[PDB]
RNA sequence: GACGAGCUGAACGCGAAUAUCUCUUUCGCCUUUUACUAAAGAGAUCCGCGAGUUUUGCUCACGCAGUCGCAUCUUUUUGUGGGGCU
RNA sequence: CCGAACG
């Protein structure tokens, strides 16, 4: 009965990701796309698996606070999360074992990018008005800039030598972290158009795009491109909302693109065509702010995790 | 000492009289005794000119060896070592839907 | 005991077996070690002498002082000795 | 802005993540039992 | 204690030179010297009498076999050469 | 190559203390039922109890620190050298 | 051994 074609192997179009006992503030696919790393207010990260049980097979414990962003390495077996707990903390997920715990902020870590081509590198940006980059094999940290407002939103670029800050100053900030070996370099790019705080970063497949979520109920798509118009501000996309919880809602590019999905407060996953800049998917269902949501390395399976405890996780159909 | 970094790792030996011993490493004591297993004796034989000098030199197998230091002279590597589920549930539900 | 390294009780538990015994002039000596020394002084039974010219020999017993003895050459039976097993990695 | 406003919207949005994750508000928190009276 | 394998363990990370008791020669550099003169060499190459040189990554050395030591001519001795009386 | 008292949580487990109850039977009180007796069994409950990190509440406390990446006479690290024959 | 209620 019904019979609409079946995009994924998943058992069902819609799964609901249950065990967390706190808000989910930001969850994660494996690069190979048969993982989920969950990291809740409960100050723990959940391993799932995307297939055939989605067995939570391992809960990593650790953090003293909320895990508040994670990301995979670009291997997939090496897990960064940042937390309030001003630790960041790099962990072997086969394992159950913490690698690298470095908590040199003085504040909430409430941000963090890894790199994706290049060295086991990562972006962190907490309330310390700090953006600071991590290399994985020194226990110093090996950059660190200082804005004068609480970082939001933090990502490391496609190519791996500039940095995207964005937060409550009103202007999201391109910096050049070769061009700054000095302790108060000043910023290269700022991109302005937002008109209240940036609460989440993504870097575009191609890395010449970058998404920013702001509590200005606005996402944005600014292009990153050294050889851009005067605005590089390309597109607007409306629809989702921020309220009074002023969570950490996030972006996310489609693995191709084609989509983007932002988390809201509405408790409603969204999901715009890029192109058309208009609303594709609008899915109900959860009953928290909607915090982070997750496109599918290879499907085009969206998951999203919520204020509410719970993970959804299924298919688009159209 | 080091060379309990060099316990089962491969080794061969130098003897005053020149003689070589190659085995993997077992124990060792102070006195530079050493325990050898799967060792086998290479002795030296003189260079005939017209073939080379790694084609022929003698091979003896001693089998498992040990060794005392006072004739010990020199000791090299020779090759390497020879030869939670959590409280998570996933569970199918719609998505519900306010009107 | 507390002091002596793990190869001379090696040397001991190999103790009743028939074991070879090559000395720093070269010949070789196969027989039953029935007990040795702290200084590797050590007493063989059934005595096989193989002398530097490829020389056979009968001896009823051996006793071979340490210092004057270069390696021997012990059944890998024996080296599943304790000491062995214990220090291994698995 | 021009931490006119800045100032007071930073250290509102400053207060307001220290308030959430805080040691009595944090998730394994138990609070102290009863003394007597 | 001597004063002398006193000083040689202290050759630790030492770029140095060996002379061998029967005439092999051996430049390397000493990753340890221990109370019995024993050294363990890394960066090494070893040539024997009338030999070709060969190269080690690795290479044990006992101190009873040993001829000399070979040292730096960028040798501070004189900081080396105290603290040799001092029992520890 | 290295550091706890008190409470509530742990989730696993019954030194010497033992009371009550239920059930299936027998026995004895014996008019009946409770309430009982004493045997056999099968089941519960109570009152308590031990260790793992969870920390809440110290009112204690710390880091050139106790530990770091066997020392010259016959038996061991002060070797018996030198030559030369197939 | 040993006492209370009810009928
Ligand atoms: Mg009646
Ligand atoms: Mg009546």
């Amino acid at each position: 009965k019904e019979g609409i074609t079946r995009t994924s192997n998943l058992s069902a179009p819609i799964i609901q990701l249950s065990g967390h006992a706190g808000e989910v503030f930001s969850m994660r696919f494996s690069p190979d796309g048969q993982c989920i790393a969950s990291g809740s207010f409960d100050k723990t990260i959940f391993l799932w698996r995307t297939y055939d049980e989605n067995e939570n097979y391992n809960v990593i414990a650790g953090h003293r606070n909320a895990v508040l962003e994670v990301h995979w390495f670009t291997d997939g077996e090496a897990l960064l999360s940042c937390s309030a707990d001003k630790t960041a903390r790099c962990w072997d997920a086969e394992t159950g074992a913490p690698i690298k715990k470095m908590g040199e902020h003085t504040a909430v870590v409430n941000s963090c990018c890894p790199l994706r081509r290049g060295a086991k590198v990562f972006v962190t940006g907490a309330d310390d008005s700090t953006v600071k980059v991590w290399d994985m094999r020194v226990k110093k940290s090996v950059h660190t800039l200082r804005s004068e407002f609480p970082v939001c939103a933090v990502a490391f670029a496609d190519a791996g030598d500039q940095v995207y800050s964005g937060g409550v100053d009103n202007a999201i900030k391109v910096w050049d972290l070769r061009r700054g070996g000095g302790a108060d370099v000043e910023p290269s790019m700022l991109l302005k158009g937002h008109s209240d705080s940036v609460t989440g970063l993504r870097v575009s497949p191609d890395g010449g795009h970058l998404l920013s979520n702001a509590m200005d109920n606005t996402l944005r798509e600014w292009d990153v491109r050294p050889y851009a118009p005067p605005n590089r501000c390309t597109k607007v996309f409306t629809g989702h909302m921020h309220n009074f919880e002023k969570n950490l809602l996030r972006c996310d590019y489609a693995a191709d693109g084609s989509k983007v999905a932002c988390g809201s407060a509405d408790r409603m996953v969204y999901i715009w065509d890029t192109s058309t800049r208009k609303l594709l998917y609008k899915l109900p269902g959860h009953s928290g702010s909607v915090n982070e949501v997750v496109f599918h390395s290879k499907e085009p399976i969206v998951a999203s995790a919520s204020s509410d405890k719970t993970i959804f996780l299924g298919e688009l159909t159209q | 000492s080091k060379l309990l970094q060099y316990i089962n790792f491969r080794m061969r030996v130098t003897l005053v009289d020149s003689r070589q011993i190659v085995g993997r490493f077992m124990a060792f004591d102070r006195h530079m005794n050493l325990v050898l297993g799967d060792s086998e004796e290479f002795r030296r034989l003189p260079p005939k000119k017209g073939k080379s000098e790694e084609e022929r030199e003698e091979r003896r197998v001693l089998g498992l060896v040990l060794l005392r230091g006072e004739e010990i002279v020199s000791l090299t590597i020779e090759g390497p070592p020879p030869n939670p589920g959590g409280p998570g549930i996933g569970r199918a539900v719609g998505r519900g839907m306010p009107a | 005991a507390k002091g002596i390294g793990i190869p001379v009780k090696l040397l001991h538990e190999a103790e009743g077996h028939v074991v070879t015994v090559e000395l720093k002039s070269g010949e070789m000596y196969r027989g039953e070690l029935c007990d040795a020394e702290d200084n590797m002084n050590c007493q063989l039974k059934d005595v096989t002498a193989t002398g530097r010219d490829g020389r056979v020999t009968q001896l009823a017993h051996l006793f071979i002082r340490g210092s004057r003895v270069r390696f021997f050459i012990i059944p890998d039976m024996l080296k599943n000795a304790p000491m062995f097993k214990r220090i291994d990695p698995k | 802005l021009q931490q006119k406003l800045l100032e007071e919207k930073a250290k509102k949005w400053a207060q307001l993540n220290a308030k959430r994750y805080g040691d009595k508000r944090k998730f394994g928190f138990v609070e102290a039992p009863k003394e007597d009276m | 204690m001597v004063k002398l394998v006193r000083f040689l363990m202290k050759l630790a990370n030492e770029t140095v030179q060996i002379e061998l008791k029967n005439g092999t020669v051996i430049q390397g550099t000493i990753a340890g010297v221990d109370i019995a003169m024993n050294t363990h060499l890394k960066a090494v190459k070893l040539t024997a009498r009338g030999k070709n040189p060969v190269s080690m990554d690795h290479l044990s050395v006992r101190g009873n076999n040993i001829r000399y030591y070979i040292l730096p001519d960028s040798l501070n001795l004189d900081t080396l050469l105290v603290d040799i009386d001092k029992p520890k």
